[PDB]
């Protein structure tokens, strides 16, 4: 849970750099998904995508 | 030589020649009704009548 | 032996950022050195992008700024970073000065004087930058402060027609202030290096004022992550200010174009220069007003010459502590009075606030100090 | 007099700390501005390419631009003919000169509506109450050349009240009261003032999720590396 | 114009109470208003310099 | 006299009996005070740097000592004042010899 | 001000320091932090705030007197 | 056309502050009708009435609109 | 105004610049109007 994580990705340094790059990309993907989800969830209605769907 | 170079740079920062091309005008007062002010641009400042 | 302790660059980096002996006691108030440094390089970078998209002429300056804030990608956030970074820059500058005045760090002489010269330079730079957008407030601010320079007899009027670039605020004034605003922060960076050099000569301070020669800890990696924490807090304050209420501090009256005929009623600085403008219009005399302003910042020069106490900090002197908080509330009162119109209660308490400012500094600090020197049998 | 009046606090749809504008309301306000307010004022810095993705589609943008023919350069002859204008034009200025603007009104330069939201004390609520509260003076007659409206420094505007109950009757049902046209033109002026309110609120939301993430954790690293000095202990041995 | 406390010219910057004649009553104004070189020519005009 | 009551309340509320410091642990150091610190016996000097290091520790944690270890006004062993008086007297004598 | 080594002179002083991986991150952050912040607040508000309540009184009184000067008309 | 704004404005002046402002404006009308041909011409009463009325309009309008 | 000291006096260059129309900008009503022009004028553009 934590012991395997330290045994894999935190003894060497290059593996730590590799996992911070891969984690930054996964965080990019999931974070932009969550950000657009929340922002077009609190402004439902008056946003240009639904008005485009009228047309 | 140093004081002449300083004098030429200070005179470079003084003014221009086309800025010194500002002179007289004639202004009309016929349009204004009672108790009111009219402004006219002259040397970069307003001009009250 | 080592890369770091022999190389000519890394000896400088070693005596700055790694093995500088810093005291183990300094609170959060000793973060604003690094916060002013990070704000200064952030101003330089974001202003450099704005200067890549800017055309300095009185015909097209406001049009070019509107072109930045509409048409260029992200020019609106870079412009808002520049303006509110100026605002947070002066917040951290006055907190830096308040630290250095309260904890008795004005017993340093040469660092303090180079500090005051940096204060002059940053104030002149931020005023020239505030002239640059070429709005109505910028036009009249340039006009009134240039006539304030014309207030002095025998030097003034020639000097002011000399820096006017003509006979009023013409094209040449906008280009002159673009060039000096676009050069002066590099001089501010060089004098900041000189400031930091005299500091690393002497040695830092601590909240007790006792010299901490026994308990120095290295700068890295304790205060480096402390300054990273301070930088993250500053960037979140700056960015919430530029992304939620960008107009909460800025002037509404800027956004009209420069008409030299109107003279709006509520003329005022941007909010950091209110007390400089409040000392001015609360004295009914021209030379007296401009001389009292210059004497205010020269009173900040004077301040090391009145350390007649025998502790160092004001941590242990409660009387001078209460008088310092009266001084802080009085400066905030001057800022509020400067940010108002001019009528009868405002006239009276503006005059009274300026008088009480000079009375607190030039009289009340040594009287509190001599009651301290008497009271503990010294 | 110089008794200014602060306009009231109106519950807008862009009032909250994360709410967005209403793009259908921006579109209605632009139809209002095309058919009412563009006869006197000017909105120099709003080009038609700003209207392509925000409210309309691209086709009606070309339609609206080819409704009004503006100007073009020489046709290798020096005659300055009329171009329909595809998308890159700014909006057509009604008056060329400021003197031309004074030469058809009682003095009274019409202010430019690109920045009237951000340029006056009080936001678009000032524009709402200025468009709304036309009433009568109790006793003060001024010259009968100007009109009375109390949300104004000087208390006498030179603008005729340009709304008066269904002058437009636009696309959908939505009958033109004073309220609908004033709400739409305030929303449109807020859009024309800040073109990027929506993307600003988007980055503000991403930033609040940032400072939800990082601020426990940079502070956790600081607490961790400073947890050596927060627990070191001392003792004094003499010989 | 038409402001201050005397029915005249009020400078809003620091509070120079001038009037429609142009004389200071309270404020940091050192002198009165600036007089031009104005000369009346016959019907409606005045040369300004 | 009540001025001694003022002095006792002031030594209570001054904040340097809180951190375990005595009267002469908080003195600002110019050249004269540096000389008077260098003119000390060894045991007082070691006790002084120990109290100073405890004060910097307790202000680093911003924790202030329990009730049973505050320095009390009745046992105020101020010690640095005679050496500091001797430094001031010799300095003023040297200054007067330069003036005349 | 210089580097380490030649600053001061210390006799016998013993310093113990625990490893940072050994000890917790936040030692009792909500059983001592709240009494410490209430103690440091109670030892400062009587020297900080009585100028600021005077500023609050000046702000309210100046607002009231400007409304006094303008609300008769 | 059925205007909503005039409906809200006629239905919101029932509150006590707006009533007292209405009588303030009417007593100023009595004053300048009484001291006729004067130079004190009913400013504060009308501004205070518009202040109170438009604030109660601000409280409870945009639900309907 | 460059010719005011080089190869003419002041009055002669004022005559030579009052011989040519300028088409200055607006007036109170503000279409445009021509102007003699003393010195602030360049050499005016035979083909626009
Ligand atoms: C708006 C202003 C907001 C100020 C907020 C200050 C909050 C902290 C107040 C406080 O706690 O003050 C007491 C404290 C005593 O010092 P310390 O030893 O650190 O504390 C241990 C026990 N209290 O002292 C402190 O914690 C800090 C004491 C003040 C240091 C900062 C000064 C404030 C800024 C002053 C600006 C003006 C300076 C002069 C500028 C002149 C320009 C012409
Ligand atoms: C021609 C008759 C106009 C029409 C149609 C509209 N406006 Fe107007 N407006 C006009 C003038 C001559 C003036 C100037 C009056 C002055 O003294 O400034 C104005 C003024 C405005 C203002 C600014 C007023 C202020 O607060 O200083 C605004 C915001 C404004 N006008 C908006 C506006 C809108 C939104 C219109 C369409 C519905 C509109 N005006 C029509 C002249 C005319
Ligand atoms: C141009 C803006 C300034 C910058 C960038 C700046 C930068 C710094 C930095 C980086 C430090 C070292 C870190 C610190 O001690 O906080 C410092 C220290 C200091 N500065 Fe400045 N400074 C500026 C303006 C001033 C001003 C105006 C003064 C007042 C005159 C001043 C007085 C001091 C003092 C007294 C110290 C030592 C503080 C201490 O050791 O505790 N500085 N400055
Ligand atoms: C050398 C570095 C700098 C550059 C290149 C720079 C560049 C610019 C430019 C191009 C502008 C015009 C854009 C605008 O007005 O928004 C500007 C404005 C401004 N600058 Fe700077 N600047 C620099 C440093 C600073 C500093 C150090 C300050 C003060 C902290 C400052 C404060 C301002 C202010 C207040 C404005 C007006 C902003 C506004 O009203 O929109 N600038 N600067």
């Amino acid at each position: 849970l934590t012991a395997r994580l330290y045994s894999l990705l935190f003894r060497r340094t290059s593996t730590f750099a590799l996992t911070i790059v891969v984690g930054a990309l996964f965080f990019e993907r999931a974070f932009d998904q969550g950000a657009d989800a929340i922002y077009e969830h609190i402004n439902e209605g008056k946003l240009w995508k639904h008005i485009k769907h009228k047309y | 030589a140093a004081k002449n170079v300083v004098s030429q740079f200070v005179s470079s920062m003084s003014a221009s020649a086309d800025v010194l091309a500002m002179s007289k005008i004639e202004i009309k007062l016929s349009d204004i009704p009672e108790g009111k002010n009219m402004a006219f641009k002259w040397r970069g400042k307003p001009l009250f009548v | 032996i080592n890369i770091r302790k022999t190389h000519p660059l890394m000896k400088i980096v070693n005596n700055a950022f790694i093995d500088l002996p810093a005291p183990s006691n300094i609170s959060s108030w000793w973060n604003f050195g690094s916060l002013l440094g990070i704000c200064l390089i952030l101003q330089i970078l974001t202003g450099l992008f704005l200067a890549m998209h800017y055309t300095p002429d009185t015909t097209t300056a406001f049009s070019s700024v509107t072109h930045i804030c509409r048409d260029v990608n992200y020019g609106w956030i870079i412009r808002y970073m520049h303006a509110n970074g100026a605002s947070m820059f002066f917040i951290c500058l006055f907190m830096h000065v308040g630290r250095g005045l309260y904890y008795g760090s004005y017993t340093f002489l040469e660092t303090w004087n180079i500090g005051v010269i940096l204060l002059f330079a940053t104030m002149a730079t931020a005023f020239m930058g505030y002239v640059l957008p070429w709005g109505q407030m910028s036009f009249w601010g340039a006009t009134v402060i240039t006539n304030l320079l014309s207030a002095i007899p025998y030097i003034g009027t020639n000097l002011v027609e000399w820096i006017w670039g003509g006979f009023s605020v013409d094209k040449a004034t906008l280009t002159r202030f673009f060039a000096f605003h676009f050069i002066f922060p590099f001089i501010i960076a060089a004098l900041a290096m000189v400031h930091l050099l005299f500091l690393h000569e002497t040695g830092s301070n601590n909240p007790t004022g006792i010299p901490s020669d026994t308990d120095k800890i290295p700068f890295h990696p304790y205060y480096t992550i402390k300054d990273i924490l301070g930088a993250i807090l500053l960037i979140l304050i700056l960015m919430l200010l530029v992304l939620f209420t960008p107009d909460l501090l800025g002037d509404p009256d800027n956004y009209t174009p420069a008409n030299p005929l109107n003279t709006p009623p509520h003329i005022k600085p941007e909010w950091y220069f209110l007390f400089a403008y409040a000392i001015l219009r609360s004295i009914p005399n021209k030379l007296g007003g401009v001389l009292a302003l210059v004497l205010s910042i020269l009173v900040l020069v004077i301040m090391p010459l009145l350390h007649t106490s025998k502790q160092r900090s004001m941590m242990f002197r409660p009387i001078s502590q209460c008088m310092f908080w009266i001084l802080v509330a009085d400066l905030l009162t001057l800022t509020w009075i400067g940010g108002q119109p001019v009528e009868h209660p405002y006239i009276i308490i503006g005059q009274l606030a300026s008088i009480m400012y000079f009375l607190i500094i030039l009289v009340m600090m040594p009287v509190a100090s001599i009651i301290e020197n008497n009271l503990l049998k010294w | 007099s110089d008794l200014e009046l602060h306009p009231p606090s109106y519950p807008w749809s862009h009032r909250g700390l994360l709410s967005s504008l209403d793009h259908t309301s921006i579109r209605r306000g632009f139809q209002v501005y095309k058919q009412v307010c563009s006869s006197c004022h000017s909105m120099d810095y709003v080009a038609y390419r700003h209207l392509v993705g925000v409210c309309y589609t691209e086709d009606e943008a070309k339609a609206l631009a080819e409704e009004v023919e503006v100007q073009d350069g020489p046709n290798e002859d020096g005659e300055m003919f009329m171009r329909p204008g595809k998308l890159s034009d700014y909006f057509p200025k009604p008056y060329p000169n400021p003197e031309a603007a004074r030469a058809a009104n009682n003095g009274a330069l019409p202010p430019d509506l690109s920045y009237i939201v951000r340029a006056r004390h009080g936001g678009e609520d000032y524009v709402f109450s200025l468009l709304t509260g036309y009433c009568e003076p109790p006793r003060v007659s001024l010259r009968e050349g100007l009109y009375f409206n109390p949300y104004f420094p000087g208390q006498a505007i030179g603008m005729a009240p340009p709304i008066y109950n269904e002058v437009l009757e636009f696309d959908d049902g939505t009958p033109a009261t004073m309220s609908q046209v004033a709400k739409d033109v305030c929303t449109f002026l807020r859009w024309a003032a800040e073109p990027e309110h929506d993307h600003r609120k988007r980055m503000g939301l991403k930033m609040l999720l940032m400072m939800g993430l990082l601020l426990p954790l940079v502070y956790a690293m600081k607490r961790h590396k400073w947890s050596v000095l927060k627990s070191r202990k001392l003792a004094y041995r003499p010989p | 114009a038409n402001a201050g406390d005397f029915g005249g010219y009020y400078c809003p910057c620091h509070g120079s109470h001038y009037d429609a004649s142009g004389r200071i009553r309270k404020g940091p104004a050192p002198l009165n208003l600036e007089v031009p070189s104005y000369e009346f020519t016959s019907d409606d005009m005045v040369i300004v310099g | 006299k009540w001025l001694e009551g003022i002095r006792k309340w002031y030594y209570n509320a001054a904040g340097f009996n809180k951190l375990g410091l005595m009267r002469d642990d908080t003195i600002h150091e110019n050249d004269d005070v540096k000389e008077a610190i260098r003119r000390l016996p060894e045991n007082l000097y070691n006790d002084r740097v120990f109290r100073i290091k405890r004060a910097l520790d307790l202000s680093m944690r911003q924790q202030i000592l329990p009730k049973e270890q505050w320095t009390k006004y009745e046992e105020d062993k101020f010690y640095l004042e005679p050496y500091l008086k001797e430094v001031i007297r010799e300095r003023k004598e040297r200054e007067e010899w330069t003036k005349k | 001000g210089r580097q380490f080594g030649h600053l001061t002179r210390v006799r016998h002083v013993i310093t113990y320091s625990l490893s940072p991986f050994e000890q917790r991150a936040f030692p009792h952050y909500f059983s001592k932090g709240i009494p410490n912040v209430l103690r440091r607040t109670r030892a400062c508000i009587l020297r900080v705030a009585p100028p600021f309540v005077v500023f609050y009184l000046v702000y309210t009184w100046g607002t009231q007197e400007f409304e006094k000067s303008k609300r008769k008309n | 056309l059925v205007d909503p704004l005039t409906t809200v404005r006629e239905q919101c002046e029932q509150l006590e502050k707006c009533v007292k402002a209405r009588e303030r404006l009417e007593l100023c009308d009595e004053r300048v009708s009484s001291r006729s041909q004067t130079e004190e011409d009913c400013t504060e009463e009308l501004f205070d009435f518009l202040h109170a009325r438009d604030h109660c309009v601000a409280h409870k309008l945009f639900n309907s609109l």
